[PDB]
């Protein structure tokens, strides 16, 4: 069968660059459509039949091919266009080619980190989680670390990170540390401790029980 | 304005069979076939079948082996897939869509259907409040959350204000626990001079649990700084 094949699966463009993703078929083809999806939600029709805009889609976006070549093209990157790209042919199977995950390469910035103490609600039903958050930042590479009194902490917490903001282009990230409630008041001192390249010296944050 | 409007998510047992629904309004119901995409994490998008309302016709990916079966009520201007057989390959999100008015290309989606197969039974959150914290010494912007923890299955839905307010929201993908359950944060950052006068509340929805909560995130009574 036809198969489809997007490169790079991966890639990162610069504002105001002009970028192009490629979807290549391993026989002939005559056309090519195109879908956006961005985390959360349904795919929108993109391109269709090889070049054709879907209503509301930026002027910045082209699509061309014929063969065994197909790509869609942006003349000059936005933040608006960090999303996945699929590319999808009715005569090929998988129908669907993998996706181009595309992100904006922007300036380093640093988190903003803060830290909350479990709830009182929280604490009653026998719990506590202590959440770090680092807000904002670029690269998405970031190392935090809790530390509860002298000892860093190991396998007791989890973090999730955002897709990249679809304005501003930073990530976030939640880190959860969890205790029984018997463990928490065992100690007093509870960090988290935030390493990212836009930061000269690791920043800690910190509250006493 | 052609719109598809799907069921809700779903929580299915091993071996059992579930129907989803795809509402249809806007257009002429016959006219169209009615597609079926299936997508799960790092799996891109898998066609699995097409249906055309009135017709008896139906279409199918041959690697569901026979478990999605079509129909469509062409009064109702609704179309159903069916899918048998479940296991947890079938723990998906799954769309309806319309091709083109003139073109064959996937022009309107439906807003998609999480489909979780498990032996586990429901669980609801319990959603905890993270009140204020200042961004610096000085003061100025704060963060504040709501902690959605420990439910079963996905998905939740998180607003703030019933969606008023979504300027500096980050809600979090959820993290699968070694416990089986999931947990989330949402958080919003906002101007320390609202904190006064501005009620924060995260309104969550847990559907397969029935779980519907408003919680009113406030600021701390006491800190250890004078008032910035």
């Amino acid at each position: 069968q036809i198969v489809l094949t997007q490169s790079p699966a991966i890639m990162s463009a610069s504002p105001g660059e002009k970028v192009t993703m490629t979807c290549s078929a391993s026989s002939s083809v005559s056309y090519m459509h195109w879908y956006q999806q961005k985390s959360g939600t349904s795919p929108k029709r993109w391109i269709y039949d090889s070049s054709r805009l879907a209503s509301g889609v930026p002027s910045r976006f082209s699509g061309g091919g014929s063969g065994t070549s197909y790509s869609l093209t942006i003349s000059n990157m936005e933040a608006e266009d960090a999303a996945t790209y699929f590319c999808q042919n009715w005569r090929s199977s998988p129908t669907f080619g993998a996706g181009t995950k595309l992100e904006l390469k922007r300036t380093v910035a640093a988190p903003s980190v803060f830290i909350f103490p479990p709830s009182d609600e929280q604490l009653k039903s026998g719990t506590a989680s202590v959440v770090c958050l680092l807000n904002n930042f670029y690269p998405r590479e970031a190392k935090v670390q809790w530390k509860v009194d002298n000892a860093l902490q190991s396998g007791n917490s989890q973090e999730s990170v955002t897709e990249q903001d679809s304005k501003d282009s930073t990530y976030s990230l939640s880190s959860t540390l969890t205790l029984s409630k018997a463990d928490y008041e065992k100690h007093k001192v509870y960090a988290c401790e935030v390493t990212h390249q836009g930061l000269s010296s690791p920043v800690t944050k910190s509250f006493n029980r | 304005q052609v719109q598809l409007q799907q069921s809700g998510p779903e929580l299915m047992k091993p071996g059992a069979s579930v129907k989803i629904s795809c509402k249809a309004t806007g257009y002429t119901f016959s006219t169209s076939w009615i597609e079926w995409i299936k997508q799960r994490p790092g799996h891109g998008l898998e066609w699995i079948g097409e249906v055309l309302p009135g017709s008896g016709k139906s279409n199918h990916n041959a690697n569901f082996k026979g478990r999605a079966t079509f129909t469509a009520d062409t009064a109702s201007n609704t179309a159903y897939m069916q899918l048998s057989s479940l296991t947890s390959e079938d723990s998906a999100v799954y769309y309806c869509a319309r091709e083109g008015s003139n073109n064959n290309a996937l022009a309107y989606w439906g807003q998609g259907t999480l489909v979780t197969v498990s032996a586990a039974s429901t669980k609801g959150p319990s959603v905890f409040p993270l009140a204020p914290s200042s961004k610096s010494t000085s003061g100025g912007t704060a963060a504040l959350g709501c902690l959605v923890k420990d439910y079963f299955p996905e998905p939740v839905t998180v607003s703030w204000n019933s969606g008023a307010l979504t300027s500096g929201v980050h809600t979090f993908p959820a993290v699968l626990q070694s416990s089986g359950l999931y947990s989330l944060s949402s958080v919003v950052t906002v101007p320390s001079s609202s904190l006064g006068t501005q009620t924060y509340i995260c309104n969550v929805n847990h559907k397969p649990s029935n779980t519907k909560v408003d919680k009113k995130v406030e600021p701390k009574s006491c800190h250890h700084h004078h008032h910035h």
